[PDB]
């Protein structure tokens, strides 16, 4: 349930 | 009320008493665990953000070029932006509604719809305190909140808050999120010129733990992973972009093959007519990409707006409602139907699972797909996502176990296809546990059950990257050869060492299945 930022 | 810079809708969320509709809290207890916090509050600092204001000021993320740039509001169109939410807290849900509000000209804005997924929390149930529809009456009318009688999930609640939306464009949003100045402006633009244009904003970070705003969050070129999950564009994808792409203005719109999802505009007409959301994907996960490989194979574009800034809370330690196990696998089943012959390798990817996609459900949608026209996920790899790894499934020659003959092992995983543990040997079992794969272009040896995850010379797995810290030869005589050192790997004594490459030491000769996957990917049955 969560997308993850960018590295 | 009041408007000007800062506040384009005017003083919001004030009595006529005179006084917020919101009281703040005191600032965070000293003695506070930040990971038990970040659980209280479903992923992020619930203490810290009910301690700040709903006006809150944020800092213009955007590129100096972005703001020498002109618009006039009263030749584009009105747009309608969709917030849904299950169970968000209040102080973040309505300081999204204080950004958007405050930062977007009302000329632009028909609606604001919040869109209640079934909630629990007692300040939302409409049986509960009246907390969130009270404090409602003092914002616009603009402003309108809608329910779901019992939770649908994200591809519901957008469907739902979409259905409702009046205007030619929508805009959806997360429910925990903060813009900078003239985010809509950018998107409006780009959509009015061509209505087949889904258009996203570049997103930007605020810190779960102390609510930073942090400059990068994920960016304009993405692709997608192996196992179904966006993933922004690498070093060494990016180089094998045309020259006169690698580096582009900052307000130069650039194409895109995926989205993060739930932060995209789109003209209202032409996303239904090129499938709106597949409404049988379930609660979480993966409609994002469904959208992206639908939209371009069905004659839509995906665009990113660098001028258009979006602030996001990305969940850190925690999570903010629970979705089923099985709900994810579903929508990944379903996604793989646009994926034609490659579906094979994200099935094996994602561990060859058999679960109920809605099979006679996802039947219709591969008729709508054919009587649309939509184009193969083969041009799909070749003209719209030409810099992946695996543009066709030659470029995947290897998926198998990789055994060493001599000792009557293969390489096994260990149980973690994570990366950051060492590698084994094992008697062969035919398990996903011993199956490795081999992406040729970059030379990667992989677990099949994670493309993020590569072999090093040292025995172990680590995080992939495009570099020659990665690059393995599998040699015709059986070797694997790393290429830097020209050192080829042995398993003489049951230890993985490197050695003097000879092709005559069988405990350097490894076997590895061959993958010649068929023309079509057949579902499994249910
Ligand atoms: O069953 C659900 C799950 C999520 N959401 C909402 O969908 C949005 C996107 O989900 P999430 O925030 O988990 O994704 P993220 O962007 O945080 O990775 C959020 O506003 C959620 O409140 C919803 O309405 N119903
Ligand atoms: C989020 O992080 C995970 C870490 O395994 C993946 O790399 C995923 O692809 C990331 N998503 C983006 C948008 O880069
Ligand atoms: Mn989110
Ligand atoms: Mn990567």
């Amino acid at each position: 349930t969560t997308t993850t930022k960018k590295p | 009320e009041g408007a000007g810079p800062g506040r384009l809708h005017g003083r919001l969320g004030i009595k006529p008493d005179g006084q917020p509709g919101y009281t703040r809290a005191p600032s965070p207890p000293t003695d506070l665990s930040m990971p038990q916090a970040l659980a209280r509050g479903g992923g992020f600092n619930l203490y810290l953000s009910d301690h700040l204001e709903l006006d809150r000021t944020a800092p213009d993320a955007r590129h100096a070029s972005c703001r020498q740039l002109h618009y006039d509001l009263s030749t584009l169109p009105k747009a309608s932006v969709i917030i849904v939410f299950y169970n968000e807290p209040f102080s973040t849900l309505m300081r999204s509604v204080h950004s958007v509000l405050n930062g977007t000209p009302p000329q632009i804005l028909e609606e604001l719809i919040l869109v209640d997924d079934g909630s629990t929390l007692p300040y939302i149930r409409e049986d509960g305190n009246q907390q969130l529809v009270e404090y409602l009456k003092l914002l616009p009318a603009k402003v309108r909140l809608i329910r779901n009688e019992v939770r649908k999930g994200i591809v519901g609640a957008r469907m739902k808050g979409i259905r409702a939306s009046r205007a030619p464009i929508f805009a959806i949003l997360d429910s925990h999120i903060e813009v900078s100045p003239q985010w809509l402006e950018p998107l409006l633009l780009r959509i009015k010129e061509d209505s087949r244009r889904v258009v996203m904003p570049q997103i930007d970070g605020i810190d779960a733990e102390t609510f930073k705003h942090i400059a990068g969050g994920i960016g304009c070129k993405l692709g997608f992973l192996w196992k179904l999950m966006e993933h922004s564009y690498e070093g060494h994808q990016t180089a094998r972009l045309p020259p006169e792409e690698r580096q582009p203005s900052p307000t130069d719109f650039q194409t895109s093959p995926a989205m993060a999802g739930g932060l995209f505009a789109a003209n209202k007409a032409f996303f239904f007519d090129v499938g709106a959301y597949d409404e049988d994907f379930q609660f979480w996960g993966t409609e994002n990409l469904e959208l992206s490989f639908r939209l371009w194979q069905c004659g839509g574009v995906l665009e990113c707006a660098p001028c258009s800034r979006v602030y996001h809370i990305f969940r850190k330690g925690g999570s903010g409602y629970s979705s089923p196990g099985d709900s994810i696998t579903i929508n990944k089943m379903r996604t793989m139907l646009w994926m034609d012959e490659y579906a094979d390798l994200a099935w094996r990817v994602i561990g060859k699972p058999r679960v109920n996609y809605r099979p006679e459900s996802l039947e219709k949608r591969r008729e709508w797909r054919k009587r649309k026209g939509c184009k193969s996920f083969r041009w799909f790899m070749e003209n719209v996502f030409p810099e992946g790894d695996v543009v066709t499934l030659d470029d995947v020659p290897y998926l198998g176990p990789l055994r060493n003959d001599k000792i009557g092992m293969c390489l096994d995983n260990m149980g973690w296809a994570s990366p950051g543990h060492a590698v084994g040997l094992e008697y062969c079992h035919g398990g996903d546990t011993q199956t490795f794969m081999f992406f040729r272009k970059v030379g990667h040896v992989m677990p099949v059950n994670d493309d993020e995850a590569c072999l090093q010379p040292s025995g172990r797995l680590d995080w992939c990257r495009g570099t020659a810290q990665f690059w393995w030869d599998f040699t015709s005589s059986g070797q694997l050869m790393f290429r830097e050192t020209k050192q080829c790997l042995s398993a003489f004594g049951r230890k993985l060492r490197m050695v003097e490459c000879d092709d005559t030491d069988p405990y350097q000769i490894w076997s590895w299945t061959a993958y010649n996957p068929p023309d079509t990917f057949t579902f499994p049955s249910v």
